[PDB]
C-alpha cells in the first residue's frame, strides 16, 4: 500500500537524516576540540 | 477472463532504484503508476538527467529522421548497446551524408526540371539575339506567349517606333517567345504596355533570368548534360548508404529507444530523497518472473507484491484478455471494442460460439468455402513467408500475429461453414443440374440434403424458428450475464432491470405465441399474465422510467436474429439464380458453350460474391456486438488499459 511506500521510505530517509546530525554534531566537537587545544597552545 | 493484476510496491535507493527500472524494463510485464502526492516528492531526478534524456531522445528523433531520408523505415530489432557519444557519432555522420546527397538531389532534380521547358526558347532567343544580348543601347524583352495572336502584342509596339520595337516570335513554336526589342527605356514603357495588354518576360531563377541570354542557354544545356549523371550517382550513393547503414540505426534507434522509455518512466517514479518509490500493476500469470527480477535487486532491496483491488472500484488498474489458445484468435475482434470494467464479463468467447455456425448457415455455398480455403492457403503461404500484410492499395500494413491469427479464424469458420454448407447441399451455386448429389424428393438423383434451400413451403418457416430460437437464447444470454454482473458488482439496480427485460421478454413471447401462434391459450394465460406482473413489479422496484421503449429495443435485439437466416436465404437464392442461368445457357442451349457459359457463369459468381459475402459475413459480427454487448452492457467506462514497459526488441 502506499502508506507502506510512506513507511519504508520514512525508514530511509529518518536513518539518513540521524546520520547527517550526526554528521553536524561531529562537526561541532570538532570546533570544539580545535578552539579548546588552539587555545591551550596560544597560553 | 480479467486477470488479477496485482499491485507492486518496491522501496530502493535513487541508483538502485534505477538498476531496478532497467530490470523492470527488461522485465517489462507491469503498468506503471505515479503516486506521487502521498507524502513524498515528485522524483524530478536531475536535470543533467532530463538533459541527458533530451540529447538521447534528440538522437532517437534524429534516428528517424535519418531512417526517413534514407527511406528505412521504423523497424524493431535487438538494441545496440554503446554509449550515447558514440551512438551520436554513429548516427551523425551518416545522417549528414544522407542529408547532403538528398539535399543535392533534390536540387539536381529541381534544376533538371527547370531546364526541362526553357532549354529550348532561350537558346532560340539566343540564337536569333546573336549579337544583341547586353551591348548598351536596347533591351529586349522575350515573352514566353500562347500562339498567333501576336498582333496583340504588337498594338503596343506599333504604338511605340515604326522600323523597331521589334515585337515578334521566330521560332519556339509551342510556347512562342515573342521577344520585343525597342530601346532600353522606352522598351521598359512598352513592356509596361504589352503587360497591360498582357504579357511577362522570361524572369527565369537560378543564372538563367540573371545572366546573359547566351550564358544562360550555355548554363541551360550544361545543367542538362549534367543532371541526368547526377540524379543517377545521387540514387545510387542513396541507396548504398542507406543499404549499408539502416542496420546499424536501426539497432542505434532501437536501443536509444530503449533508454528514452527507461528515462521517460524513472520520470514518472517517486523519490524519497535518497530514497525511492515504485508501485506498478502486473498480471498474476507473471508473478514468478516479476519474482525473479525482484530478486535480482541489490540485496532484493525491499519490495511487495500486493493484492489487486476487488470487483467494486477498480479504476485505473488495468484488465486483460485471458483467453485459451482455441479461443485466443478472436481477442482482435474483442479488442475492436473497448474493454471490461474487471468484473464485467468478457464475452470473447461467444464470438467464437456463435458466429462461425451463423456464418455458415449464411454462407452455403462449398465453392465459396474452397475459394476460401484456397485464399487461406495463399495467406498461410504469406505468413511462411513471414512478411508484413503489406498492401501499398489499401495502405494496410498488418503484424503476421494479425495474418496467423486471422488465418486460425479462417480455418475454425471453414470448419463449420463446410458443415453448414454440407448440412445446407450447395456447392459452388449449383452443380447439381448436372451432378445432382443432393437427392431431392422432387429430383431423386442421389443422397439425400436436409434443407433443398430451394424450397420454402418448410425450410423457411423452421430456418426461422431455429434463427429465432439461437437469438432468443442468445438474448436470454445476456440479460443473464447482465443480472449476474449486477449481482456479482453489489449493484441491484442492473440485476433487477436484467431480470425485469426477461421476464417481460418471456412474457411478451409467450402472448405472441399464444395469441398469434399456436392454439391452447389456456396454459400460457398465466405465463403471459406473470411476464407483465413480473415487467410491473420490477418497474416499482426500480422507479427510473425504464419505458416500453427499453422493452420494445429488447424485442427489436431479439427479433434482429431472423436476418441472418434472410441474408442465407438471400446468398443462397442468388448463387441458386446464377448458376441456374449458367446452367440453362451452358448445357440447355445446345451444351456446347459449357466451358464459356461455364467461365463467364464463374466470373459472374465470383463478382456477387466478392459483393455480397463481405457485408453477409459483415452483418452477424455486427449483429452480435450490437446485441450481446448491449445486453450486457460494454459501453461503460471502457476499460482500463495494460500498459506495461516495453523491452520493443
Amino acid at each position: 500500500g502506499g502508506l507502506g511506500l510512506i513507511k519504508s521510505l520514512a525508514e530511509k530517509e529518518k536513518q539518513l537524516l540521524e546520520r547527517l546530525e550526526a554528521a553536524k554534531k561531529e562537526a561541532e566537537e570538532r570546533v570544539k576540540r580545535a578552539e579548546a587545544e588552539a587555545k591551550a597552545l596560544l597560553e | 477472463m480479467i486477470a488479477p493484476m496485482e499491485k507492486l510496491v518496491l522501496a530502493g535507493p535513487k541508483g538502485r532504484a534505477k538498476e531496478l527500472l532497467q530490470s523492470l524494463q527488461q522485465a517489462g510485464v507491469v503498468h506503471l503508476e505515479t503516486l506521487r502526492p502521498e507524502a513524498l516528492s515528485a522524483y524530478q531526478l536531475s536535470p543533467e538527467e532530463r538533459a541527458e534524456l533530451r540529447r538521447w531522445e534528440a538522437v532517437s528523433a534524429g534516428a528517424e529522421h535519418t531512417l526517413s531520408l534514407l527511406g528505412l523505415e521504423a523497424e524493431p530489432a535487438r538494441p545496440f548497446p554503446e554509449g550515447l557519444e558514440a551512438a551520436e557519432k554513429a548516427l551523425s555522420p551518416i545522417q549528414a551524408h544522407a542529408e547532403g546527397l538528398t539535399r543535392q538531389k533534390q536540387e539536381l532534380e529541381e534544376e533538371l526540371a527547370l531546364a526541362q521547358a526553357y532549354l529550348e526558347p532561350l537558346e532560340r532567343l539566343a540564337a536569333l539575339a546573336h549579337g544583341l544580348d547586353k551591348s548598351p543601347f536596347l533591351r529586349v524583352i522575350p515573352f514566353l506567349l500562347t500562339e498567333k495572336e501576336l498582333p496583340l502584342v504588337e498594338e503596343a509596339l506599333r504604338k511605340a517606333l515604326e522600323d523597331r520595337y521589334l515585337l515578334a516570335h521566330e521560332a519556339y513554336a509551342g510556347g512562342v517567345a515573342a521577344l520585343v526589342v525597342v530601346h532600353r527605356k522606352e522598351v521598359d514603357q512598352a513592356k509596361a504596355a504589352l503587360s497591360r495588354a498582357g504579357v511577362a518576360e522570361l524572369r527565369l531563377p537560378g543564372a538563367l533570368g540573371e545572366l546573359p541570354l547566351s550564358e544562360a542557354a550555355r548554363r541551360l544545356k550544361e545543367r542538362a548534360e549534367a543532371a541526368p549523371r547526377e540524379l543517377s550517382e545521387v540514387r545510387q550513393h542513396l541507396a548504398k548508404l542507406a543499404r549499408e547503414s539502416a542496420s546499424t540505426l536501426q539497432s542505434l534507434w532501437t536501443r536509444a529507444q530503449d533508454e528514452v522509455a527507461r528515462l521517460k518512466a524513472l520520470e514518472e517514479l517517486a523519490s524519497g530523497r535518497f530514497g525511492f518509490a515504485l508501485l506498478g500493476y502486473v498480471p498474476v500469470k507473471a508473478k514468478p518472473k516479476v519474482e525473479e527480477a525482484l530478486a535480482r535487486h541489490k540485496e532484493s532491496v525491499v519490495y511487495a507484491f500486493e493484492p489487486v483491488d476487488e470487483h467494486h472500484e477498480a479504476d485505473r488498474i488495468p484488465v486483460v484478455l485471458d483467453n485459451p489458445p482455441w479461443a485466443k484468435p478472436f481477442e482482435l475482434l474483442v479488442s475492436f471494442l473497448n474493454t471490461p470494467k474487471y468484473g464485467t464479463f468478457d464475452p470473447t468467447p461467444v464470438v467464437p460460439v456463435f458466429f462461425p455456425f451463423w456464418f455458415g448457415m449464411i454462407v452455403g455455398d462449398i465453392g465459396y468455402a474452397l475459394l476460401f480455403y484456397l485464399v487461406g492457403r495463399w495467406l498461410s503461404g504469406y505468413v511462411k513467408r513471414n512478411e508484413p500484410l503489406v498492401i501499398d492499395l489499401f495502405a494496410l500494413k498488418l503484424k503476421p500475429q494479425v495474418i496467423g491469427k486471422l488465418v486460425h479464424i479462417l480455418n475454425w469458420m471453414v470448419f463449420w461453414t463446410v458443415v453448414w454448407g454440407v448440412i445446407y447441399g450447395e456447392f459452388f451455386g449449383t452443380f447439381l443440374e448436372h451432378l445432382g448429389v443432393f437427392g431431392t424428393p422432387e429430383h431423386p438423383g442421389l443422397i439425400p440434403i436436409l434443407i433443398h434451400r430451394i424450397d420454402t413451403a418448410k425450410t423457411a418457416n423452421l430456418l426461422i424458428l431455429l434463427s429465432v430460437a439461437f437469438g432468443v437464447v442468445l438474448v436470454f444470454f445476456g440479460l443473464a450475464l447482465r443480472a449476474y454482473l449486477g449481482l456479482k458488482h453489489r449493484h441491484m439496480a442492473h440485476f433487477w432491470e436484467g431480470v425485469g427485460y426477461l421476464g417481460g421478454l418471456v412474457g411478451v413471447l409467450a402472448l405472441a405465441a399464444s395469441y398469434l401462434g399456436n392454439l391452447q391459450a389456456g396454459w400460457l394465460q398465466g405465463l403471459m399474465y406473470l411476464g407483465f406482473g413480473v415487467f410491473l413489479l420490477a418497474v416499482l422496484m426500480s422507479r427510473i422510467w425504464l419505458m416500453i421503449p427499453e422493452i420494445f429495443t429488447q424485442a427489436g435485439h431479439i427479433l434482429s436474429h431472423i436476418r441472418i437466416y434472410a441474408v442465407g436465404a438471400a446468398g443462397g437464392i442468388l448463387a441458386g439464380l446464377l448458376t441456374d442461368v449458367g446452367f440453362a445457357l451452358a448445357e440447355r442451349l445446345g451444351l456446347l458453350g459449357v466451358l464459356l457459359g461455364l467461365l463467364v457463369a464463374g466470373v459472374l459468381h465470383l463478382l456477387i460474391l466478392l459483393l455480397t459475402t463481405l457485408g453477409h459475413m459483415l452483418q452477424p459480427i455486427r449483429l452480435l456486438w450490437v446485441e450481446f454487448f448491449t445486453k450486457f452492457g460494454f459501453y461503460e467506462e471502457n476499460g482500463r488499459p495494460y500498459r506495461p514497459f516495453k523491452s520493443v526488441r
